[PDB]
This record gives structure tokens, C-alpha cells and sequence, in this order.
DNA sequence: TTAAGTGGAGCTGGATGCTCTGT
DNA sequence: TCCAGCTCCACTTAA
RNA sequence: ACAGAG
């Protein structure tokens, strides 16, 4: 029930010209804040 | 007034109002609205018309 | 008052009556039509008429099954019964080894001694009914149908006709109170046979759960 | 005196018609 | 804009 | 997002 790791769907599910679908834009912020984290820590 | 058949060409029995009505036409007309689809172009997402 | 009081003394008595009767208990002719001016004669008015236990009724042996499955019926007269008056009549109740009883409860009940009647005993079973509900017999009312409480060879034979189970069937709650008035329990089928519009009957059941 | 089961009151989250026809 | 569940809190009984 | 049509 707690997730430590995260499916991102197939590309025809959010496609190419909507650009990008909001749930590809969803996942670059996740992507990017755990860099964040990652780094603050250090 | 007293009104003839055109197709028998007898007379009709009741009298039939006659006169000059205004009449406007409106911008919906068939040809503008007439739509068939056989098979043709897809949503990307959902693969239905 | 007194006209008024004697007169619910009556209805809830009579209806209590009929209660038992329907139930398969031995009841005479004669409590089944007593007259509120014959009620009068055993017991008369409020200074006279004894509330607490003089009305109880015991004398109601299960006649089909047998004469010692026998019940009471007790009329407290505190409008919320506590669990010590529970425990006075589960006592009397134990000394005659009787194991039904009614209380018939002028108001209402308080809640402790609402739960003791769920744990008391399974061998010990004991139904709440307020005075309120037995001024009138549901089921001489013209919504309710006759309800009938089917026997097991006869319920072999509705789970036969139509190769069903039975928690297929429509169901009844047992806090229902046409299913409180016949003391039905988890298991029972009853049959229930409402009116046409025309002169025939439909016939339905259902399934207590 | 207090443990506890149940009333009454406020907070929260859900829902509100079917399509084409254009800008 | 209207309406069921969930939770908090006073209010008697009972030991 | 707004206007229409039935």
C-alpha cells in the first residue's frame, strides 16, 4: 500500500500532440524533485 | 374565396383564406447539414470515430 | 383519567391474547373475547387494579409441542426497566423452569438492560415489546398479509420445486415486527399470501437473515 | 466516584440531460 | 445548489 | 470557452 517504486503507462496512453499529456508533465516533476532530495541530502 | 382544383379542376367545397404572409428564411438548410460516415479517421487515444 | 388506563389494560391484554394463539399456545375462547366490561369484574379500576403482577400471564403451555415448553408475559411498571428488574423476573423465570418470557415495557428500555437480553442466555430468550406497539394488532391491519411459519418438510419441498438454496430466497429481518409478533428466528421461512386485485391469491416467501 | 453505551451536533465528500453545428 | 457517513462531545445508568 | 438547433 506505500509506494517506494512507480509504473509510468506506454505512450499511447497520454500521446504526442495533446504537447505532452499532463501525466508526462507529472512525471518530470517527480523525476526532477527526487533529484532534489537526493542532492539535499548530500 | 372560391377556389378550384387543380388536379380535377371541380370546384372545392369549403371557401379557402387567401392572402400575402411574410415569410423569413432561416440559415438551416439540409445541404449544410447531410452527414454520412462509412469508416473513416481515428481519435488517437481511444482508436474510435 | 382511569377510563384510559383500564382501556390500554385491555387492548394490550387482548392483543397479548391473540399474540400467544397465533403463536400455537393453548388460549380459551373465553381471554380471546373478554369484554371491556368483563374486564372489569376480575380486575376494576386504577386504586383496585394491580399493574406490576397481577396481569402476568403463565398459564400459556405450548399445547402442539408440548405442556412443559411453557411462557410468561410480565407488564413492569417502571417505564424504563433496569437490568434488576430483568434480573427479578429472569430468576422467577429460572425457579419455574420456563424459558420464554414477554416483557411488555410501558416506555421504553435502558440500554444495559437492552444488551443483557442478546447474552443472558441462548437457552434463556426473552422479547422487548412496548405497550405502544400492542394497542393495535399489525396483523389485523389492512397492509400486512397473513404471514404463515412453514415447516421444514415444507420448506424441503419450496427449495425442491424451484432447485433452489436457501439464501437465494428474498429475505425478512428478524427486528421486522410482524417477524417479532410470531417470535421467528434465523432459519425460518415464512409464507406470506398477499391479495389480488381480483379474487385470487399470490403466494411469496421469504427467508429470515 | 467513574466505565461505558448511546443520544445529538458539526464536518466532509459526493452528485446535478442528451446530442450535433460552428468560431 | 441538496444529502448520507464519520467523528467529537455531553448525558444518564450502573458498579 | 461561448453561441446555436431539436
Amino acid at each position: 500500500l506505500i509506494l517506494t517504486r512507480l509504473l509510468v503507462p506506454p505512450l499511447c496512453i497520454r500521446p504526442s500532440v495533446v504537447n505532452e499529456d499532463d501525466l508526462t508533465m507529472k512525471l518530470t516533476e517527480i523525476i526532477f524533485l527526487n533529484d532534489v532530495i537526493k542532492k539535499h541530502r548530500i | 374565396d372560391y377556389v378550384t382544383s387543380g388536379i380535377t379542376g371541380e370546384p372545392l367545397e369549403a371557401y379557402i383564406y387567401f392572402g400575402p404572409v411574410y415569410y423569413q428564411k432561416l440559415k438551416h438548410m439540409v445541404l449544410d447539414k447531410m452527414h454520412a460516415r462509412a469508416r473513416g479517421p481515428r481519435a488517437v487515444l481511444t482508436r474510435q470515430p | 383519567d382511569d377510563e384510559e388506563e383500564t382501556y390500554r389494560l385491555w387492548k394490550i391484554r387482548k392483543t397479548i391474547m391473540q399474540l400467544c394463539h397465533d403463536r400455537g399456545y393453548l388460549v380459551t375462547q373465553d381471554e380471546l373475547d373478554q369484554t371491556l366490561e368483563e374486564f372489569k369484574a376480575q380486575s376494576g379500576d386504577k386504586p383496585s387494579e394491580g399493574r406490576p403482577r397481577r396481569t402476568d400471564l403463565t398459564v400459556l403451555v405450548a399445547h402442539n409441542d408440548d405442556p412443559t415448553d411453557q411462557m410468561f408475559v410480565f407488564f413492569p411498571e417502571e417505564p424504563k426497566v433496569g437490568i434488576k428488574t430483568i434480573k427479578v423476573y429472569c430468576q422467577r423465570m429460572q425457579e419455574e423452569n420456563i424459558t420464554r418470557a414477554l416483557i411488555v415495557v410501558q416506555q421504553g428500555m435502558t440500554p444495559s438492560a437492552k444488551q443483557s437480553l442478546v447474552d443472558m442466555a441462548p437457552k434463556y430468550i426473552l422479547e422487548q415489546f412496548l405497550q405502544q406497539e400492542l394497542l393495535i394488532n399489525i396483523t389485523e391491519h389492512e397492509l400486512v398479509p397473513e404471514h404463515v411459519v412453514m415447516t421444514k418438510e415444507e420448506v424441503t419441498e419450496l427449495l425442491a420445486r424451484y432447485k433452489l438454496r436457501e439464501n437465494q430466497l428474498p429475505r425478512i429481518q428478524a427486528g421486522d415486527p410482524v417477524a417479532r409478533y410470531f417470535g421467528i428466528k434465523r432459519g425460518q421461512v415464512v409464507k406470506i399470501i398477499r391479495p389480488s386485485e381480483t379474487a385470487g391469491r399470490y403466494i411469496t416467501y421469504r427467508l429470515v437473515q
